[PDB]
């Protein structure tokens, strides 16, 4: 909007073309991380850490 | 983020504004009340007893 | 432990796959809070293979009510063990009793 | 037997004793009555309710 | 207004003794014995263990391949040993032991102000020949129980993932019990005497705790005196 | 429960307790004479009241 | 190993008797540790002159009526009990209370002495009645620390100033902390001691007894 556009001018931020979905630790809970796992579709490349 | 100083703040809100508590089997008229909330450290609600 | 208790509780922890129960009798060759390698006496080994017993014991691990359900060894090394003996407490459980 | 067990124990048959206030250090009129309770720990635990 | 005095004060064990108040007026005997269990048994100085990093460990949960013990129960078994320090607020005690047996609290690194007064306190087995334990046991010292979980709200980069924290167990005292039975001097009325039964793990010795108890005591009343 | 069970033994009487007879000014020093120990919670005693 | 020291004090007047008094920052369990500590000194240990033994007109036991007063004997001693004084130079001082005539004789028809203090003249001994009545008692009054009933002797030693104390541990919320406590000592006293200085030579003599360990 109008001053959406003028605040991204005033701080020369570029707003992303991708929206942040990323899994966070629910509010209050708090603990240690004992394992991950990484299931991946057969065909799309495993990432580094997979 | 909790800064130490909202908690004062809260104080000052919490202290003239009552809250409505309520039971399970809400029976009569007295199955919810309203209390003057006091700030408590922990996660359980604490109820005057003769109520 | 229950310190007051009924006497059923060495039997529900053992019929209960909780714990990890001795196949065959013997001495422990090995303890580790991973595994648990046992050597077999004669008489109940078979007679091909020889062999020992290793138990592998579970480690922390989520449980269906999101509890944690870890077993430890509850022998020594080197100790004389007899079949049908607790060899690890699983959760919940004191050397073959059941502590809730 | 309870009794009994308690004579070989040294505590008073009743298995009441006397009971000091933490506090203001004073007594406790009557006799109470200690001993050990074997208590479990349900999961309702209040930081799931909440 | 006859004030008292300490007198005999009879050491039994290496963990307990019997400290004894001759002096006592009408009562004050119960007045003093309770106030002093309370700070006796609450408020003190002592150093427990904090921060461990261990060999390969990454967290509690997990177990180091030749040790029947649980990471968990290793550091709770840390919780327990009691150690003592003159000159510093933190030391850092370098562990190292190998081959099956009993790793004492004995096998660790002597420093000038460390006294182990338990050498024989089991911190874990070794069940391998060739296995090697290397452990930083940070201890530092304070007043009171702080649990792990209040530490981490400094945190401020403790990204040693290494580093596992445990809970403070801070404190000497382990039961107080005060007794009065009449005390007579050859001429009085009625006086009483304050025998204080107490009961330590050793890191502290019975008449600086009890100086430093009732130090506290009249320390606070020092804004009650005027207004 | 609790508080009728604390105004129950804290209005009654027994035979004989320390105090038993004699007199107080009100209520203030009877408080007194109990908290010190030296009457018992439950005598009869005659005392000044408004 | 630093210890946390109180702050704010407020002291609300309850006119020129009593009063409540309040001490915010109190760590884990100082409110009892104190606030019982010093309710015990309060109430046992406290200089006092409180009458003791009284010798009457004609009537020298406790079984009996006096002509012209409607108070029986042991209620006199009661309101006696409750006379509140205090000498200066004396260890002990013996009074003389003398009046005739219908009304009132309170306690500022005693003689005065060089260091007698009445410090309730209106404080009502008797009444009297009929006639003109005849009234008059050698009261010997002493000083001493404590409370001393009659029995332990004739009347109860009041010497306590205080009457009522109570100590209330309520939960303090210092700025940044779980729970600290703060302590609420309400105190009563006769009016032979103000408050104020009450509760400052109570923990006087409290720490007074600590000069060995400090």
């Amino acid at each position: 909007t109008p001053e959406e556009k003028l605040l991204r001018a005033i701080f020369g931020e570029k707003a992303s073309d991708v929206k942040d979905s990323s899994l966070r630790v629910p509010n209050g809970v708090s603990g240690t991380v004992i394992d991950v796992q990484v299931f991946t579709r057969d065909g799309v490349e495993k990432d580094k850490r997979a | 983020r909790e800064e130490a100083v909202v908690w004062d703040i809260l104080d000052e809100v919490i202290r003239e504004h009552p809250v409505l508590l309520n039971r399970a089997p809400t029976l009569h008229r007295l199955g919810i009340q309203a209390f003057e909330p006091v700030l408590i450290e922990g996660k359980a609600i604490q109820l005057h007893p003769l109520v | 432990k229950p310190l007051v208790g009924t006497g059923m509780e060495r039997a529900v922890a053992v019929d209960s796959g909780v714990t990890a129960v001795a196949k065959r009798g013997g001495v422990v060759q090995y303890v580790d809070a991973s595994r648990i390698v046992i050597k077999v006496n004669e008489d109940e080994m078979y007679p091909g293979e020889a062999g020992i017993d290793i138990y592998n014991l579970t480690k922390y691990t989520r449980s269906n009510q999101n509890t944690c359900i870890n077993q430890m060894p509850c022998v020594s090394l080197g100790e004389p063990v007899e079949r049908g003996d607790v060899l690890a407490d699983g959760p919940s459980t004191d050397l073959g009793e059941l502590a809730l | 037997e309870i009794k009994e067990l308690l004579k070989l124990g040294d505590l008073p048959t009743s298995g009441q004793i006397r009971l000091y206030d933490g506090r203001t250090g004073e007594q406790f009129e009557r006799p109470v009555t200690v001993g050990y309770m074997y208590m479990l720990k349900l999961n309702h635990l209040v930081d799931d309710k909440m | 207004f006859l004030k008292p005095r300490l007198v005999d004060i009879e050491q039994v064990s290496s963990t307990h003794a019997k400290v004894t108040l001759e002096p006592l007026e009408r009562g004050f005997g119960h007045t003093l014995g309770n106030a002093l269990r309370r700070i006796l048994l609450s408020s003190m100085p002592g150093c427990a263990v904090t921060e461990v990093e261990i060999d390969g460990v990454l967290h509690e949960y997990s177990t180091k391949e030749g040790v029947q013990e649980d990471i968990l129960e290793i550091l709770l078994n840390l919780k327990g040993l009691a150690v003592r320090v003159q000159g510093k607020d933190e030391v850092i005690l370098t562990l190292n032991k190998s081959g099956i047996g009993p790793v004492t609290a004995a096998d660790i690194t002597h420093d000038g102000d460390v006294e182990i007064v338990k050498p024989q306190h089991v911190i874990c087995h070794l069940t391998d020949e060739n296995a090697s334990i290397s452990m930083r046991i940070k201890v530092q010292r304070g007043r009171g129980y702080v649990p792990a979980s209040t530490r981490i709200h400094s945190e401020e980069d403790e990204r040693p993932i290494g580093r596992l924290l445990v809970d403070a167990c801070y404190s000497p005292v382990e039961r107080i019990a005060y007794n009065v039975e009449a005390a007579r001097v050859e001429q009085r009325t009625d006086l009483d005497k304050l025998v204080i039964e107490m009961e330590t793990n050793g890191t502290i010795d019975p008449e600086e705790a009890i100086r430093r108890a009732a130090t506290i005591l009249a320390e606070q009343l020092e804004a009650f005196v005027d207004l | 429960q609790d508080v009728v069970l604390g105004l129950y033994y804290m209005t009654r009487d027994c035979v004989n307790a320390k105090g038993e007879g004699m007199v107080l000014t009100g209520p203030k020093e009877a408080e007194r004479l109990y908290r010190s120990g030296l009457a018992s919670l439950h005598a009869r005693v005659k005392v000044r009241i408004t």
